[PDB]
């Protein structure tokens, strides 16, 4: 039903904002990158 | 309960103190004439009060330099190095008979550990070199061999440790433990973590 | 423990920002992007 | 060029004999003694502002026309700031004490309060209180200052 290219859309975006909010501030955020995580996984068990 | 920590909420306005140098201290080494701190962390130094008690005639620090560096070490004696590794903060001045001195930086400084030079003594030398009074017993003992006539112990043996400096006949402070005869030096900070 | 991340974080990005600026400024033809005042503090260690 | 020279040389450190000497001569030569002080706090001031320009010089901090522009984004050092510090420190004590000799001077040299502005965004947060404290003296006044530390 292609949820693959949707799985990596996000992960692209969420990517981008992360490299984009590197560049402009220094503040921390305990949950940093447990959407990316969550969404990698799922598409490695999509993929394996 | 709060997921993220507001850094504005975690960090208020913390005033300066008035701490003793002996509270924050947690190792010291003391050679003949200068000495090596340090403290239990960092800390922002703004001013430093000294006084000195049972002070002697004899000779008295007439030059104070104060050293600073913000490098966190594990045994003294690896710090103890003296040209690479610190930071000049104040060069203080003494007139004769001070008991008091109000070392002011004009910019607080951010330290860990911390040195203490005497760079210039204010000497007496009318002192009698030649006889000197017994640790011991206070008999008057020659230099040569420095060893007492009337109970058979060293001078130049520490008052406190009984430690011989082979090196310094006559040193400021001791070379084992750090007793100091002409002088007793006290330490305050205008500090805050 | 938050106070001593940010510490770090602050100290890791100045070092980094002095090497780029010494390794920038041994090549010749690239010419020093000057930068006003507020722009210092913009890009400075100040506004953190 | 007597009071510029002899204002010069007051500064110079010798020996209390020559500076009494020449404190005396002072007096007498300058008119009246409201005449000598205004001549050395502008002297002193005028040389510790270049003082300051240079040390900025120094480090790539540089006041073309009315605009403070800098080369690096790196901060500056402890020595750099206690440099500017002793600068500060007796122009704040001698605009503290006489603030006519000072706003006089603000008035002849106008490339002065601007540049303070302009550089307490390049220092940091230590060095802010005494710049401030220079602008408040020129604009803000001496009796509102007297009357606010009531
Ligand atoms: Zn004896
Ligand atoms: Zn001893």
């Amino acid at each position: 039903r292609g949820v693959l290219p949707y799985v990596g859309n996000l992960i692209t975006k969420e990517i981008a904002r992360l490299l984009a909010l590197e560049e402009a501030t220094l503040s921390t955020d305990l949950q940093q990158g447990y959407a990316l995580k969550s969404l990698t996984g799922l598409l490695s068990s999509f993929v394996e | 309960l709060e997921s993220d920590p507001c850094l504005v909420c975690n960090n208020p306005e913390v005033p300066f103190c008035y701490i003793k140098l002996s509270s924050i201290k947690v190792d010291t080494r003391y050679t003949t004439t200068q000495q090596v701190v340090k403290l239990i962390g960092s800390h922002t130094i703004s001013k430093v009060t000294v006084k000195i008690g049972d002070l002697k005639r004899t000779k008295m620090v007439r030059t104070i330099n104060l050293y600073y560096n913000n490098r966190t070490v594990q045994a003294i004696v690896e710090l103890k190095n003296k040209p690479a590794r610190w930071h000049k903060a104040k060069k203080v001045q003494l007139t004769p008979g001070q008991t008091e001195v109000k070392i002011d930086l004009p910019l607080p400084i951010v330290a860990s550990n911390l040195m203490i030079e005497f760079a210039d003594f204010y000497e007496n030398y009318q002192a009698s070199t030649e006889t000197l009074q017994c640790p011991r017993c206070s008999a008057s003992v020659p230099a040569n061999p420095g060893v007492c006539g009337n109970c058979g112990e060293n001078v130049y043996q520490c008052h406190k440790c009984r430690s011989i400096n082979y090196d310094e006949k006559d040193p400021f402070l001791c070379n084992a433990c750090g007793f100091c005869k002409y002088a007793r030096f006290d330490f305050m900070l205008y500090a805050k973590p | 423990i938050i106070q001593k991340v940010f510490a770090s974080r602050k100290e890791l990005l100045e070092y980094d920002l002095q090497q780029r600026e010494a390794a920038t400024k041994s090549s010749r033809t690239s010419v020093q992007p000057t930068f006003t005042a507020s722009q210092y503090r913009a890009l400075s260690v100040l506004g953190c | 060029s007597w009071f510029y020279f002899l204002s010069e040389y007051l500064m110079i450190q010798q020996t209390p004999f020559v500076r009494r000497q020449v404190r005396k001569l002072l007096l007498f030569i300058c008119g009246s003694k409201e005449k000598y002080r205004q001549l050395r706090d502008l002297h002193t001031l005028d040389s510790h502002v270049r003082g300051i320009k240079k040390l900025l010089e120094e480090q790539g901090i540089f006041l073309r026309a009315s605009v403070v522009t800098a080369s690096s984004g790196s901060a500056l050092q402890y020595d750099t700031l206690i440099s500017l510090m002793e600068h500060l420190k007796a122009c704040a004590e001698i605009a503290a004490q006489r603030t006519i000799n000072w706003q006089k001077f603000c008035i002849k040299d106008d490339s002065v309060l601007y540049f303070l502005l302009q550089v307490s965004f390049l220092v940091d947060e230590g060095v802010s209180p005494v710049l401030l404290q220079l602008l408040s003296c020129a604009l803000c006044g001496s009796k509102v200052l007297a009357a606010l530390a009531a």
